[PDB]
């Protein structure tokens, strides 16, 4: 065993702390691994195993990796089982969105109900961190699961109105799926 | 034929290398000269050794001159010049003329090659290189090799002592 | 085991030789013969040649011999030269450039 | 000379330059497939059937690029030098010994030392002339480079001629019927796959050519086609001491597909390397390439005069 | 050698059209006032290639001259051998190799092996 | 997985064993004989020049076919 | 004391020094058994060699077997 030149104390660890040995065995040893390329050889035998390994890689876009139902992607607009948009314009998203994506104006609705006329999410403000999800209390605004959102034009992602509520519409179970295995974590 | 067409090349190229400032247009017309001078020195032998070997010293020559060229007179003008350029081509194409004219037995060279001699040598018969380079290491002129690596020995013990490592690297205005 | 190799491939080195050695002497026989033909050729054509030229001799520059301190009836080997000064650069790039061709 | 000849050593040449060329394509697919292999990761595998047609999207590509019109370059200089490198790269193919009468080299060896010395000219002329400051910086590294490995390939080359006896490397056929030379020469199994990764600017010897020293070398300044040709130029040259590395230390017959296996085996070898070790310095290289492989080179061309005394009295 | 004067024009004159065939294939673009400028790695770049490089290996390189002409020398004792008188060819040969080990290992003694610094 | 490296090798396997076994066939067409004459030594080449002198294909063989009847 | 340092810090110099010596050892006797008989007077000679037979080197000539 090689000595050591400074005494480790208790819980601490030293590296590149051992003398190298003096004998004649041990300077016969790193002769062979020197002049014979014992480390590389041993390099080249680890890479070689590794090359008959099963690749992680996965097929895209017919396989597609690990998810949670956790995952904030595209932000979407909810309704109600009965049919009307669950937003109720109360501006807590818009507070609380740290980059000030989101724009809201409201008014009265025909009907009386406190409802939006313009609810903006600049997509590229957006820093898609869920604090809208968790700021909403009647859980409108969610992060959908949709990722695949990649446009040829920087104004098609600036959402409108109609565009969250389309992508409500489109993405409404996978929302419930997920909204209904995670809301006792929230 | 071939003869004659390295003949007016290097001429053509000797005229270039006579007219050229600027140090890389000289290594490259010594470029294609020892490339040139190479083929039509194995013209003259029996093998084609000495042509290979001097290939090998004129490319390990300019290796370093080329660093010599970045060291010093790195930034130096290229001028291209019409004069020269009709002048070579001129010479060039009149040299041609003057070759694919001329009969080409009397300009052939009376050095004699290996099957220009005749079948009665013997000597002839050999491996073709081993006559020829074998009184570097036979009993007469071993002592001159000898001589030979002792001079090259004085030779690196000179260029290590007239350039001292030690007083740092080169360049211009060190 | 190289040098086992090295006995099996001087022994084909031998044999090869061997084959050189016992081929040769047919060879240069048909050598001197048709040598011997060409230069009676070549001394005939340049005797037909040279008839209008009034300093010339056969064999001579202009009367002087080439060869001095010799036999009489010696004969020395002529230059490639003067072998093929009676044919085109067809016969000499024939001859001469057998290796520099392939 | 026969009129024949002449139009099947024309015919063989040709037919040689096309297949190397196809096989250089080929061997970037294999480097792209098994050096992914080497990690985890796949090779190509979307594009064409299975990644085969890959390098045809690679060359349509590179062939259609604009040409960069560099402003501070001496252009006229520029545009010669990759063609002048795929020119050696294939030239040196013609001293591939065939047992039918290619070329009748007998001077193979200082043939070869020839295109190895003019290749490496051509990467320094691109160097210098793009005049970019990465680009004169590669091209310095490249010629430090091959100052540091040519006097020690030639030695090498030496000390496995003597085990011939002549400089025609279709004699190394004939010394090599009963066993390969590995058995002998495994040192210089290490020392020549040593310089012959120096000899093609590869890793751990990449600096003409370095990605994270410098940015891309030598290459910083060229693009679709002048690229095009020093990468087919590096690669023949992979594929060209690959085969000697078959030729040498391996059987010399080239009438077994076998050669052929390991050739491909040599090449995906080089691969290997690339995807393991580390780079070095050139600092490091020039270090090692005159005080350890040249004092082994003159040590054991020693070694193999004295054995060479030893065999020619007992024969 | 003539045959290989030949090919190498054939091969040299393949290489030229194919670069040629890859400058007329390729996309014709206008030419930037910035886009020929060298690179640089994305900035200005202060000074030119063009000006003078600093030689740390000039010791070096004049090494490499000598040992390859000593190199020159090396190879013609391969077919020297079957040919001459052995005693002779013995001396010549390892007192050319064991000079080459005195000079060599004596500027590694010196350390003028090292880059200058 | 690790097979897949093998299509893009064999190619490689293949073309290169193209320029020599090609010629095999090559010569086979046209000149009759598989292997073209060795000019590395002296005396190949001087007897190539006799085999060229006795006839304009130095590959045809002259048998003893040639030697007349006495 | 010299010998564990270039053993330590140089081995392939030092491999290389015992390999050069073994193979100045192998020419001295590669020498020594090449003069020890007549060497110089080989059994296959180059060429096509005719002796007399009151030539002097007519009787030097080898009559061995292959
Ligand atoms: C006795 C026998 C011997 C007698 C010798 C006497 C002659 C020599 C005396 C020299 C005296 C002297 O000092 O002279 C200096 C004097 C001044 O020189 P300069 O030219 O002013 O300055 C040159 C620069 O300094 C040069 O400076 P630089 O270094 O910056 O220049 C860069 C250099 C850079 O040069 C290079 O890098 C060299 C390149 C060489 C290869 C090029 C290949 C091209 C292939 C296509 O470029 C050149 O040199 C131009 C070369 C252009 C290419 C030439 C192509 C043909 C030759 C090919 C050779 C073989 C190679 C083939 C390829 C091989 C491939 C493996 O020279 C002359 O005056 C030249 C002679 C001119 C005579 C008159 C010519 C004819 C009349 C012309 C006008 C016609 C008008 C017609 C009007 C019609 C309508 C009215
Ligand atoms: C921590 O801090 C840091 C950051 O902050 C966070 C950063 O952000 C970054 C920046 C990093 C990133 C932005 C991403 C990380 C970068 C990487 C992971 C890069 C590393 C990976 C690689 C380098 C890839 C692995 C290497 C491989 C696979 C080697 C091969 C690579 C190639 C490019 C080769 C492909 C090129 C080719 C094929 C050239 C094409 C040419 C041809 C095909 C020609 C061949 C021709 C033929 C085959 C046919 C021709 C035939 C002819 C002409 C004749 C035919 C004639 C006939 C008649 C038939 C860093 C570094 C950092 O640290
Ligand atoms: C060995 C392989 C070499 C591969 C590269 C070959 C390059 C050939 C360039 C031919 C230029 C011909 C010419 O007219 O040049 C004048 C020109 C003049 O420059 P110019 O910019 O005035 O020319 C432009 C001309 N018009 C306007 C008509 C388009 O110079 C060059 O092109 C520069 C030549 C540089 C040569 C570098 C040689 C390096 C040698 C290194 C080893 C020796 C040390
Ligand atoms: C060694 C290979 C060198 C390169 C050879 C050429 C490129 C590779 C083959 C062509 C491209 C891949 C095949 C392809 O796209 O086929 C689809 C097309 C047919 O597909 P399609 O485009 O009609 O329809 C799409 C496919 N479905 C119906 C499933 C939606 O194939 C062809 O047109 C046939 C082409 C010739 C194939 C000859 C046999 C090849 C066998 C494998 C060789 C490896
Ligand atoms: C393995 C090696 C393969 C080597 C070759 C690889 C590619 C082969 C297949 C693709 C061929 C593409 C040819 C055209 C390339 C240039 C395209 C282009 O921009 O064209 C614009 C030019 C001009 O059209 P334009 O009006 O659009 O151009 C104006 C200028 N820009 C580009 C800035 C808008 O089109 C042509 O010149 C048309 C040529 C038609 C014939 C092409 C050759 C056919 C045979 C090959
Ligand atoms: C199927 C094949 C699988 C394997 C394929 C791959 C083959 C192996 C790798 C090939 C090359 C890989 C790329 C290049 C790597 C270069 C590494 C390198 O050189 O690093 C520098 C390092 C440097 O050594 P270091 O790492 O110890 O550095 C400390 C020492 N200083 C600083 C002084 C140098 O290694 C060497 O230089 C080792 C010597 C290499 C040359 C071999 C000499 C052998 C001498 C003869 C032995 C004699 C034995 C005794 C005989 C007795 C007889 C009586
Ligand atoms: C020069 C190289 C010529 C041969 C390669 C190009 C032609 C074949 C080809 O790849 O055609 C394109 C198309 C396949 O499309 P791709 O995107 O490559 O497939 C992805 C799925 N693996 O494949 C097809 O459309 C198949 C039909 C055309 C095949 C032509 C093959 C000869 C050309
Ligand atoms: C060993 C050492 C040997 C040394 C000597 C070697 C000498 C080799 C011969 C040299 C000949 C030189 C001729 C030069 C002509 C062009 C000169 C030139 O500089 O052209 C410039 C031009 C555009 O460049 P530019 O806009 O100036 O940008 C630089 C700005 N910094 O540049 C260009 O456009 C690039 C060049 C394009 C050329 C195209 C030619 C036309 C097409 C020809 C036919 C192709 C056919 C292909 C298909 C064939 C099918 C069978
Ligand atoms: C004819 C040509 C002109 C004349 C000849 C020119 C070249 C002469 C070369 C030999 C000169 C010998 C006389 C000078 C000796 C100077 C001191 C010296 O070199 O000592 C040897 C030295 C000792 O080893 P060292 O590296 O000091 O180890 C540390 C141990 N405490 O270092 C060594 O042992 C290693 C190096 C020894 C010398 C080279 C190998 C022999
Ligand atoms: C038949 C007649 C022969 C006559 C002589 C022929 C030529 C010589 C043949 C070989 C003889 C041994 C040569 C030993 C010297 C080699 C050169 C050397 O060691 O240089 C000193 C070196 C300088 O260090 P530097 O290169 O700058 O960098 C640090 C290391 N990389 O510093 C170091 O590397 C430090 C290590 C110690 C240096 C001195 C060691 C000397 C040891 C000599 C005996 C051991 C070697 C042989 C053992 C096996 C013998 C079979
Ligand atoms: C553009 C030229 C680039 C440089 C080529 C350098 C070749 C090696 C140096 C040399 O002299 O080699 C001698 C060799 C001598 O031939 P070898 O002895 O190699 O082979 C005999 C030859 C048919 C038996 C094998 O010649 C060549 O390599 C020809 C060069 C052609 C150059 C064409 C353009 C002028
Ligand atoms: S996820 Fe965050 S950044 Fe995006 S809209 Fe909601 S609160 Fe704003
Ligand atoms: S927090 Fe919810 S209910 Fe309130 S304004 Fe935002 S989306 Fe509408």
């Amino acid at each position: 065993e090689p000595k050591d030149i400074v005494e480790v104390p208790k819980g601490y660890v030293y590296v590149n702390n051992k003398e190298l040995s003096m004998e004649f065995a041990d300077i016969t040893d790193r002769a062979a691994s020197t002049m014979f390329f014992g480390e590389l050889l041993r390099g080249f035998a680890v890479t070689l195993a590794h090359i008959f390994k099963e690749p992680a890689t996965i097929n895209y876009p017919f396989e597609k990796g690990p998810l949670s139902p956790r995952f904030r992607g595209e932000h979407a607009l909810r309704r109600y089982p009965s049919g009307e948009e669950r937003c109720i314009a109360c501006k807590l998203c818009e507070a609380i969105c740290p980059a000030q994506a989101i724009t809201i104006e409201a008014e009265e609705r025909a009907d009386g109900s406190r409802r939006t006329t313009r609810y903006d999410i600049d997509m590229t403000k957006c820093i898609y961190c869920g604090f809208c999800q968790e700021a909403c209390p009647v859980d409108a605004i969610v992060e959908g699961p949709n990722f695949e959102f990649s446009t040829e034009t920087h104004e098609e992602l600036l959402y409108n109105k109609e565009k969250l509520l389309c992508n409500g519409d489109k993405w409404e179970s996978e929302i419930a799926s997920n909204l209904q295995a995670d809301h006792l974590y929230r | 034929m071939i003869q004659l067409m390295l003949y007016s090349l290097i001429i053509t190229t000797s005229i270039i290398f006579l007219n050229m400032i600027h140090p890389l247009a000289l290594g490259l017309t010594l470029l294609i000269q020892t490339i040139f001078v190479c083929l039509l020195t194995g013209l003259m032998t029996k093998s084609f050794w000495y042509s290979y070997i001097l290939f090998l010293i004129f490319l390990g020559g300019m290796l370093v001159l080329f660093i010599y060229v970045t060291s010093l007179a790195s930034n130096e003008m290229f001028n291209l010049s019409m004069k020269l350029t009709l002048f070579s081509s001129l010479i060039l194409i009149f040299m041609l003329i003057l070759s694919f004219i001329m009969d080409k037995t009397s300009s052939s060279l009376f050095l004699m090659n290996n099957d220009m001699q005749s079948i009665i040598n013997m000597n002839s018969y050999f491996m073709e290189n081993s006559l020829s380079l074998n009184k570097l290491y036979n009993f007469p002129t071993n002592f001159i090799t000898i001589l030979l690596m002792n001079y090259l020995l004085i030779t690196l013990i000179v260029i290590v002592k007239i350039t001292k490592l030690f007083k740092g690297p080169i360049r211009m205005m060190s | 085991i190289y040098y086992l190799t090295a006995k099996k491939v001087k022994r084909d080195e031998i044999e090869m030789r061997s084959a050189q050695n016992v081929i040769f002497p047919i060879l240069v026989a048909e050598r001197d013969r048709e040598f011997l033909r060409q230069l009676r050729r070549n001394r005939d054509e340049e005797a037909e040649l040279m008839k209008n030229v009034p300093g010339w001799e056969v064999g001579t520059w202009y009367g002087e011999p080439v060869f001095k301190t010799l036999p009489e009836d010696t004969l020395v080997t002529p230059i490639f030269k003067e072998f093929y000064a009676h044919s085109d650069w067809k016969s000499y790039a024939k001859r001469a450039h057998l290796k520099l061709w392939s | 000379m026969f009129y024949m000849e002449f139009i099947l050593s024309l015919i063989g040449s040709l037919l040689l330059i096309i297949c190397v060329l196809v096989s250089v394509a080929f061997l970037t697919l294999l480097e792209r497939k098994v050096l992914g292999y080497i990690q985890i990761r796949k090779g190509p595998n979307k594009v064409g059937l299975m990644g085969i047609p890959q390098p045809f999207c690679d060359a349509i590509k590179l062939f259609t690029k604009e040409q960069t019109y560099p402003l501070l370059s001496n252009y006229l200089s520029y545009y010669i030098s990759p063609i002048f490198s795929l020119f050696l790269s294939l030239f040196v193919w013609m001293c591939m010994p065939f047992f039918v009468k290619l070329y009748s080299f007998n001077l193979g060896g200082l043939f070869f030392l020839c295109c190895t010395s003019l290749g490496v000219y051509t990467v320094m002329v691109a160097g210098w002339s793009s005049n970019s400051n990465y680009a004169l910086l590669g091209g310095l590294r490249a010629v430090a480079q091959t100052i540091s490995y040519e006097v020690s390939l030639a030695l090498i080359l030496l000390s496995f001629i003597f085990l011939i006896g002549s400089y025609n490397m279709i004699y190394f056929f004939f010394y090599q019927v009963y066993m390969w030379f590995l058995i002998i020469l495994f040192p210089m199994a290490l020392v020549w796959v040593s310089i012959s990764l120096a000899e093609t600017n590869r890793t751990p010897f990449d600096f003409a050519e370095g990605e994270s020293e410098l940015v891309s070398g030598f290459n910083v300044e060229y693009s679709s086609g002048g690229f095009a040709l020093i990468f087919m130029a590096e690669y023949a040259s992979i594929l060209f001491m690959s085969m000697l590395f078959c030729v040498i230390f391996l059987g010399c017959d080239v009438f077994n597909l076998l050669f052929y296996m390991k050739l491909t085996f040599i090449s995906f070898v080089f691969i290997w390397v690339r995807g393991t070790l580390p780079r070095f310095r050139y600092d490091k290289l020039m270090y090692l390439a005159w005080k350890c492989f040249l004092s082994f080179s003159l040590n054991y061309l020693l070694f193999f005069i004295g054995f060479k005394i030893l065999l020619f009295s007992l024969l | 050698m003539f045959s290989i004067i030949f090919i190498a024009l054939l091969i040299l004159l393949i290489t030229t059209i194919v670069m040629f065939l890859a400058s007329i294939l390729s996309k014709k673009a206008l030419i930037d006032r910035e886009k020929s400028s060298p690179f640089e790695c994305g900035f200005d770049p202060k000074s030119s290639s063009r000006l003078p490089f600093s030689l740390r290996f000039f010791l070096i390189t004049i090494i490499f001259l000598i040992f390859d002409v000593e190199i020159a020398l090396i190879l013609p004792m391969i077919i020297i051998m079957k040919y001459s008188n052995i005693m002779i060819w013995t001396i010549t040969s390892i007192i050319f190799i064991l000079i080459l080990l005195i000079g060599l290992y004596h500027e590694w003694n010196q350390g003028m092996l090292n880059w200058s610094n | 997985m690790w097979f897949e490296i093998l299509p893009g090798a064999v190619i490689i396997t293949t073309l290169l064993s193209v320029p020599i076994y090609a010629m095999y066939g090559l010569d086979k067409l046209m000149i009759g004989n598989a292997f073209r004459r060795n000019m590395d030594e002296r005396f190949s080449r001087v007897m190539y020049q006799r085999d060229f002198r006795l006839t304009d294909n130095p590959y045809k063989m002259n048998g003893l076919e040639q030697i007349p009847d006495e | 004391s010299l010998l564990k340092r270039a053993w330590n810090e140089i081995p392939d110099i030092v491999g290389g020094s015992a390999l050069a010596l073994a193979g100045i050892v192998m020419a001295t006797i590669g020498v020594a058994n090449y003069y020890a008989k007549d060497g110089d007077n080989r059994r296959y000679k180059l060429g096509y060699v005719v002796y007399r037979h009151d030539d002097p080197r007519a009787l030097k000539v080898r009559n061995d077997e292959d």
